[PDB]
């Protein structure tokens, strides 16, 4: 007898995925598939991403987007966990431009639609699905995109960016393959902007089997276009495939673009931060400590150049969090940032900061 | 459900355990992983692996030998284990980087002189301040209280 | 009209994205004034970094007090006004008579909200989430009429102080003083109205730096930079106030309606 899960026979792996392998699930009595991704709880454990999955499901299991694979369940056991997911006959994008040649406009556009409902869909729910790729856009049998795999997405939090560079090199944005730091959105829409090429001329816009001739195109934004792409989509993809993340277009920007607005459905939507000081780096870090145990507030030393410090209050007899980051602006200069840690909190935040400035470095 | 997995190869591999009266079930192959799912009352199990002529425990897996000499392996099967969110939490037992563009971008300085833009949400909670004119320093941070942002501007003498 | 402040909560009129202005009760009064000016707020609250809580609200009227209670001449200098705290000017202000801080929560209704606003003898309401202790933001009158006018879809029946042209202004801030009032109208060579001196005409004094100047008329006051009659309907009277964004409504003056009365009626 054949294995079961749920009452899903477990057929053919799909595939490898990011944490773990994806097989069929076909239904005992209904004949019904689903793709189901096996986790083993002690291979999850090898590599500290128990944090990554737990999250991945909390918002996975949420979520009911056309153009997104749901999350019908996940099934525990003792050594594996079961994520039971809708199945698509029609396999990767990837594989679909790869038999098939480039889209048509009117084709490439449709899905473009669809993918990018999809990634605003997260966004919106403030999850950032690096690693957007044909590889990891499936079709159905009506032809329908549907974005899979999270495993390598991430949370939005207030306050913060993140620092993963994560995904294929084509497909990664110049600030990832540069390993700097990126509020999350931005990265999705630099991948959007390949994707849509890929859509449209059946390869990719930065490519080369020199890695460090790749890596430079891609930080030189420089990608060809071919005579027979439609300039209006050319003036988008030069808008998403922004090296400047600041001048790169929004997901506002692309749906108010006329190439992206037409036969579109319905159904588918001077101050200073911070003190900056110029000392060595590490020199700042002990100009900090020698000002914060001057004040007597008990902190935590996460990185060389990140402190997570709390003051007692004398008055209100509560503890106030706040977090210290050292960042670097010019070949000359560093600048120390002070950002707000949740449980007046406001104003007693400002407080904490200004006292530690008057006995600091600009 | 539980799952007894073999790692190795085998032209047949079985499942014999307590649970089943020590009859052979036979475990499926995917490559050098033989599998049978199957669930089990929470509490105490025993089972042994029929490979090919040898009959033998799992050697990573749990054991416990008998007052006669027989090595079998052990299960205890657990609340804890089948609840997924549970499971997860019992299974959780330089130089400086460069500055983000998106901080220097301000809603203050970019109709009503008491509305702001909406911020982006990565600039919520860092503290901004204007240079010391005279004596006075001013200090300013956006928050997000439910579903709106205010933008506190304190005005401190130092 | 009565049940619909007595459901919907505070934070529904909190707006989107706003800007808020706190001052600290060290901060020099002068100073403080200026900043509202150039921060485009009429009033901020106060935080006491000794008492760790906000201890009041600045507003317009406490400027109004201060050049009243210490305007020698256009000679010489308003020494306290550009010398004195908020917490100095505070303590003057409100001596053995001493007046706490009143405010209201985001969770809390809008009826909670327009009594508090009237019990309380103010204009200006601080929105206060009590799980963080911050001020979120300053609710007023013509803030809840507004919405009360986006709802929707005689005067006599349903039922003073004034100043000359010539009326200089510290008299005209005399009269803002003992009346408790917020405008005041100006009246020509007869009984006939042609301006309105408010609480709001006085801080383009601080605005041009001309505070040290009351001998000056009402009017040439005025001179950096609409009435209503009993025979028309109270929602009239309602719709043409908003549609100019004013706060209250008097060729002879008779009587004065205002955003603060029309929300005692609709209480
Ligand atoms: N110029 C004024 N003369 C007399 N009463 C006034 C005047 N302005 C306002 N009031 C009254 O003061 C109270 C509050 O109004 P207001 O300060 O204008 O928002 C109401 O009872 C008004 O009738
Ligand atoms: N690599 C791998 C790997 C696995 O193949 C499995 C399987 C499995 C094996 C064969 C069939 Br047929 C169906 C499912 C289970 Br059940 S748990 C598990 N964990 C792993 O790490
Ligand atoms: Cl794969
Ligand atoms: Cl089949
Ligand atoms: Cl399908
Ligand atoms: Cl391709
Ligand atoms: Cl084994």
């Amino acid at each position: 007898g054949r294995v079961k899960i749920g009452h899903y026979i477990l057929g053919d792996t799909l595939g490898v995925g990011t944490f773990g392998k994806v097989k069929v699930g076909k239904h005992e009595l209904t004949g019904h598939k689903v793709a189901v991704k096996i986790l083993n709880r002690q291979k999850i454990r090898s590599l500290d991403v128990v944090g990554k999955i737990r999250r991945e499901i909390q918002n996975l299991k949420l979520f009911r987007h056309p153009h997104i694979i749901k999350l019908y369940q996940v099934i525990s056991t003792p050594s594996d966990i079961f994520m039971v997911m809708e199945y698509v006959s029609g396999g990767e994008l990837f594989d679909y431009i790869c038999k098939n040649g480039r889209l048509d406009e009117k084709e490439s556009r449709r899905l473009f639609q669809q993918i990018l409902s999809g990634v605003d869909y997260c966004h919106r729910h403030m999850v950032v699905h690096r690693d957007l790729k044909p590889e990891n856009v499936l079709l159905d049998a009506h032809m329908n995109a549907k974005i899979a795999d999270f495993g390598l997405s991430n949370m939005m939090s207030d306050g913060e960016f993140l620092r993963t560079s994560c995904g294929s090199p084509n497909y990664a944005a110049p600030e990832v393959i540069s390993g700097r730091l990126y509020a999350g959105p931005e990265v999705d829409i630099w991948s959007s902007g390949v994707i849509l090429y890929a859509l449209l001329c059946g390869t990719l816009p930065f490519d080369d089997d020199h890695v460090p001739t790749l890596f430079k195109k891609i930080c030189d934004g420089i990608f060809y276009t071919p005579q027979y792409l439609n300039p209006s989509v050319i003036s988008l993809l030069k808008h998403m495939l922004q090296v400047d993340p600041m001048k790169r277009a929004t997901i506002k920007d692309i749906r108010e673009h006329e190439w992206f607005k037409q036969d579109l459905p319905k159904y588918l939507f001077k101050w200073h931060l911070g003190i900056r000081s110029q000392s060595r780096p590490n020199d700042i870090m002990a100009e900090v400590c020698r000002a914060i145990k001057q004040l007597d507030y008990e902190w935590k030393v996460v990185n060389p150049y990140y402190l997570r410090v709390r003051r007692k209050n004398p008055v209100t007899s509560t503890f106030s969090k706040m977090s210290l980051q050292l960042y670097q602006v010019d070949s000359r200069t560093y600048l120390l940032d002070f950002r707000s840690i949740d449980d007046s909190h406001t104003i007693e935040f400002f407080e904490m900061c200004a006292n530690l400035i008057k006995i600091l470095a600009q | 459900p539980t799952v007894f997995r073999w790692t190795g190869g085998g032209k047949e591999v079985y499942l014999s355990g307590s649970f089943n009266n020590w009859s052979k079930l036979p475990l499926t192959r995917d490559q050098n992983n033989f599998v049978a799912i199957l669930d089990l009352p929470e509490g105490e199990h025993q089972y042994k692996f029929f490979v090919d002529g040898q009959w033998t425990h799992d050697p990573s897996e749990p054991i416990v030998t008998s007052q006669l000499g027989t090595v079998n392996n052990i299960i205890q099967v657990k609340k804890t284990d089948f609840e997924v969110f549970d499971a997860l939490m019992v299974d959780s037992q330089k130089a400086p980087p460069i500055l983000p563009p998106h901080l220097l971008q301000v809603i203050l300085n970019k109709c009503d002189p008491a509305l702001l833009p909406e911020p982006n949400h990565v600039m919520l909670n860092h503290l901004y301040a204007l240079s010391i004119k005279d004596g006075v320093m001013v200090l300013s941070a956006t928050h997000r209280y439910k579903k709106k942002y205010v933008t506190t501007l304190l005005y401190k003498p130092i | 009209y009565t049940t619909f402040m007595k459901s919907h909560r505070c934070y529904d009129l909190i707006p989107t994205s706003s800007k808020l202005v706190v001052f600290d009760t060290s901060l020099q009064v002068k100073k403080a004034f200026f900043a509202l000016v150039t921060n485009g707020v009429r009033a901020a609250p106060l935080w006491d970094s000794k008492k760790q809580s906000f201890v009041g609200m600045l507003t317009i009227t406490d400027f109004i007090n201060i050049l009243h209670r210490y305007y020698k001449s256009a000679l010489v200098q308003i020494y306290e006004l550009e010398e004195h705290k908020i917490e100095t000017w505070r303590e003057v202000y409100l001596q053995d008579s001493f007046k706490p801080l009143v405010c209201i929560s985001p969770n809390a209704s809008l009826f909670d909200a327009v009594s508090s606003l009237i019990r309380n003898k103010i204009h200006r309401l601080p929105v206060i989430d009590p799980e963080s202790g911050n001020t979120l933001y300053i609710l007023t009158h013509k803030r809840i009429l507004k919405f009360l006018k986006l709802f929707i879809t005689s005067l006599e029946e349903l039922q003073i102080a004034m100043v000359r042209t010539t009326t200089p202004v510290y008299v005209a801030l005399g009269i803002f003083v003992q009346h408790r009032v917020s405008a005041l109208p100006v009246v020509d060579e007869k009984g006939r109205v042609v301006d309105i001196y408010s609480k709001f005409d006085v801080i383009n004094l601080a605005a041009e730096k001309t505070y040290n100047n009351l001998d000056v008329s009402v009017t040439k006051a005025l001179q950096h930079r609409l009435k209503c009659y009993l025979h028309e309907t109270l929602e009239a009277i309602i719709n043409r106030l908003v549609e100019a964004e004013v706060h209250r409504l008097v060729d002879v003056v008779k009587g004065i309606v205002s955003l603060s009365d029309i929300l005692q009626a609709l209480v």
